[PDB]
């Protein structure tokens, strides 16, 4: 629970609590206690929605597929969706496991295939690559039922990075990669039907848990453009000769007056 | 009174013509309806002495600071940076002093 | 068999439940937990971190360096230099740290620290009242009015920093995030006390301000945050 | 508290200040 | 009855889950499980076993036995006489046991022996340096630019075989089996030390290579095989 | 798995039941309970507080204040002067406190408390009879009939207020709160006993009553109540 | 009685006249 | 570890090198 309020009486002190210094990269100690009188407290509250197991552990939405001819492909990433990308990057390193759930509106029986990094996934329905012997895959019926497995943390590392500020090859190379890109894959789902009956909105609701966040950062204050890019200068227009402008989509609103609002 | 955009910054270029733009502002009046004394928004003090900013009337209400060019913006010397204070005024009276912070950019 | 019953509620996914789910690639060891310095446990300790607020938000300054500082001068009579409502939901604390963490939750309760720095030369002093009129209380326009709240005086010299802590003052025990009239957390207004007195006529300072939490902070309510929108699609 | 599928990532969700806020020396 | 829930996941078939299942035939009684030799617990006590690298993989000798060695003789200046690229996804590693276990598996992490054997006549000597590069650093090019990463020196004479352990440097906890520039392997490349020097003068060496597991060497994240294929159906 | 079944019963919603559900917004700290006074826990408290009930309902009283007061005056001969009859749904009891609770139960046990007060002036005395004529017997229509029954006699002096104690005597446990012929409550009639003498010839006096629940009332069978309807829809 | 999700307020439903009748002193 | 179905068979899934790697004498 958070701390109470003491109760302090008038002071005439010679140290000031209040009198510090934004310089030294501290920020202040400064309760209640060191500008007014006040009271004893009983403080109840919690942060307990607030630690990053109940901030980040939710089911977000992390990525959207419609099935085309009875097929659908996703590669695992929780970077088409802005709000859970916010949140995740809120932090630099993330190591979680994830849980899966599949929300498809399709009335039938749907095959989940989580393809491994590696190999080739299947290209479409009715393909030989389904078939497979140690690919782990999961069949369900929609009606009577939502999917969820556990995809443990696969990292290559002690965790994730939402940041990466480095390149997959040397100096010299000219298909360099910036970013998150080549430092993790979460493998990919691939979607099939089995039947033809319902329809095609599948839907991949992730839930990370055991998670465990290494260096804070800024949250975001401008709108995604990319994905693995962290641009944020949108180009609206191509097709128009306005097309060389380019957005800043930020959430700072304007206020008529300082000294009035 | 009230000085409307002014705590700002403005820009102006180094080699910059006499009559350019260095930053627009307005004035709401008060809620009286009393107009501007028409010698003023003026400009009191600069911060190191500065000539060459004068404060042009636009069409209605709104104002704008101005170069007039009687002391060139020479960025390779100095000075480079300067906090004009400007003083609107109003009929009855009721004064409002309100900065604008002038930098010189680098033509190159 | 054992007699069992399936009540409302089942069948259902919710997305903020907390359910055990079957691991998918059994006897997958993960790689090892090293100890990387910083490691964040609540994100509360994020919103306890001084951090800048916008104060010269208009519409010229923003997308500009020069809306964290308002500028201030030496003036004969009082005049309000700055006002910040204590809003959440408000721009200038909403792009903040304490703000975009508590812009994930629909209330709060606890105080607020607002620290304002001076930026002039070492020769300019001065005096500032910085005053947090109460809920309930009108926004002052005199330094009569706004000394009579919850208010500091602070020198300068030797140190450009001083903390006002806007305490917590409410009627409820949670303040909405989103500013409403039954909820509103008031004003925090900066005003001249004595003067400023630089070592020239025209001479400025550049007041900044960062805003933090207090440790008696607490947010509940976790929901959305309006900081962020998707309006495109992320390819 | 019991886990039904005998592994530690199949479980459920698990459970200072001053490393920010105060690095100094 | 007593009050239960099907969360998400309940009404699932996912392949890799571990279930129980009803006996079908109760009361079987399995035939009785005797002493046969040779016992495999754990696949990697497979790919632990020296298996022949074919080195020689060209588009002449491959359907052929003379793909497993490469033939040396008398030079005077010093020739980079092979590469073996370190990828498990590599078709001089993947054909082997350690590669065709390790090709099951999509991260691997551990310690490399691979061992040459050069086959020649009992009065043919030489010696060669086997250097492994680092991941990160270029193919050499040079035996300068060879030696300075993890090599030996092995002599011929008295035994035809010598063992470069190619130790685990890795940036990461695990390298990924398919090779990305991320986590590649790096190289390793047979040089001539001092020459091969046969008791004729256009004597030759027949040198060979074997691959296996160090003890430390660790697989996770069972896949498919890309060693196996189906175009045609099994009737 | 372990054998279950689900008998007749469990996928369905009934609305009275008693479940657990799954608490959305986990981790939410609810706010504190402070101390307000007045908390009740069972609405027999609120029915055994003495409520007035409206004995003068007619046609042209109802609507106004003076629905709950008859005026007495001085007569020669004893005249009936108001029958309540003991229903919890007639519109004497069902506009109470006790008759408003107890119209949600469809099943009533106990006693009831009747207290009549008159306002008058401080000379105005007077004797009334008050009985309560148990259930299958006739509405009396003569003071010799009444007297018969549960009554009490109270004298107008010092205190305005007499409660006469309409006890439990039915056949079953329990009396319907619906009136019918069968479990209906009987009659309560107040009388004339002596006069109601004012001090001037054509003075008067007001009678009031109220109606609450003795300790020993019971109900059970919570149902709808019949003194709320919804015809429009609340927009 | 068993809590089935952890939490107080996922349970079930839960379990003086003399404030009212006798508010004297 | 219960057995649901009270059969060894219908049970889950169940749990040295040098036979091979060095077969010598
Ligand atoms: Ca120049
Ligand atoms: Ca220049």
């Amino acid at each position: 629970v958070v701390p109470d309020t003491k109760p302090s009486g008038p002071q005439h002190t010679t140290k000031p609590s209040i009198l510090g210094a934004m310089e030294i990269g501290a920020s202040s100690n400064a309760t209640p206690e060191s500008t007014i009188e006040t009271r004893y407290v009983y403080n109840t509250n919690t942060n307990a929605e607030a630690d990053v197991e109940m901030f980040l552990g939710r089911s977000a939405l992390w990525g959207k597929v419609t099935l085309t001819r009875q097929y659908a492909k996703w590669e695992i990433n929780f970077q088409e969706q802005a709000h859970i990308r916010k949140k995740f990057e809120f932090f630099t390193y993330l190591r979680f496991d994830m849980e899966v759930t599949i929300v498809t509106n399709n009335k039938g029986l749907m095959q989940i295939m989580f393809v491994p990094p590696g190999i080739d996934h299947p290209e479409t329905h009715d393909d030989r690559k389904w078939d497979s012997a140690s690919n782990p895959s999961v069949f369900f019926q929609p009606k009577s039922g939502f999917p969820r497995f556990t995809i443990p943390f696969t990292g290559l590392a002690s965790a994730y990075y939402m940041f990466y500020d480095g390149y997959d090859k040397p100096k010299g190379s000219d298909n360099n990669e910036y970013g998150i890109a080549p430092t993790n894959d979460m493998g990919l789902l691939c979607f099939r039907t089995l039947d033809n009956s319902g329809g095609n909105d599948v839907k991949i609701y992730v839930k990370p848990k055991h998670i465990t966040a290494w260096v804070p950062r800024p949250p975001r204050a401008t709108q995604y453009t990319h994905k693995y890019s962290t641009n944020y200068h949108y180009k609206p227009n191509s097709s128009g000769p306005d097309e060389h402008v380019l957005k800043d989509r930020h959430f700072i609103k304007t206020r008529p007056l300082i000294s009035s609002a | 009174l009230h000085l409307i955009l002014l705590p700002a910054t403005g820009n102006v270029a180094e080699n910059s013509p006499p009559g350019t733009s260095v930053h627009k502002f307005s004035v709401k009046l008060s809620a009286s309806l009393s107009p501007v004394i028409p010698g003023f928004p003026q400009i009191v003090n600069s911060n190191p002495l500065t000539e060459a900013f004068r404060v042009n009337w636009l069409s209605g209400t709104y104002f704008e600071v101005v170069t007039t060019g009687m002391e060139q913006l020479d960025f390779e010397t100095g000075p480079n940076i300067f906090d004009l204070q400007i003083y609107v005024k109003d009929e009855v009276g009721v004064t409002d002093l309100q900065v604008l912070t002038v930098q010189v950019t680098d033509v190159n | 068999g054992l007699p069992t019953r399936l009540p409302s509620g089942s069948q259902q996914f919710m997305t903020t439940e907390d359910e055990q789910s079957p691991n998918i690639l059994p006897g997958f060891h993960p790689s090892k937990k090293i100890h990387i310095p910083g490691m964040i446990t609540n994100v509360m300790h994020m919103a306890r971190v001084d951090s800048f607020i916008p104060i010269n938000n208009i519409q010229g300054e923003v997308g500009k360096v020069s809306m964290y500082y308002i500028t201030v001068t030496k003036k004969t009579v009082t005049e309000r230099i700055l006002v910040l409502p204590l809003e959440m939901s408000n721009t200038l604390f909403a792009t903040t740290l304490l703000g975009e963490v508590l812009n994930y939750y629909a209330n709060w309760s606890g105080s607020i620290t607002i620290t304002f720095m001076c930026v002039c030369d070492a020769f300019s002093t001065g005096k500032f009242l910085v005053a947090y009129t109460p809920p309930g209380g009108k926004l002052p326009e005199d330094r009569k009015q706004a000394m009579l709240g919850v208010h500091i005086i602070w020198d300068l010299g030797l140190q450009s920093s001083c903390t006002i802590v806007v305490p917590w003052i409410s009627s409820g025990f949670y303040r909405r995030t989103k500013a409403d009239s039954f909820t509103h957390g008031g004003y925090v207004s900066l005003w001249y006390q004595t003067a400023f007195v630089p070592p020239v006529s025209g001479g400025t300072g550049s007041i900044l301000a960062t805003c933090s939490a207090c440790p008696d902070m607490s947010v509940r309510m976790l929901r959305d945050s309006p900081m962020m929108e998707q309006k495109n699609e992320l390819q | 508290n019991i886990n039904y599928y005998k592994d530690s990532a199949s479980s459920g969700l698990s459970r200072d200040p001053s490393k920010f806020t105060q690095p100094l020396v």
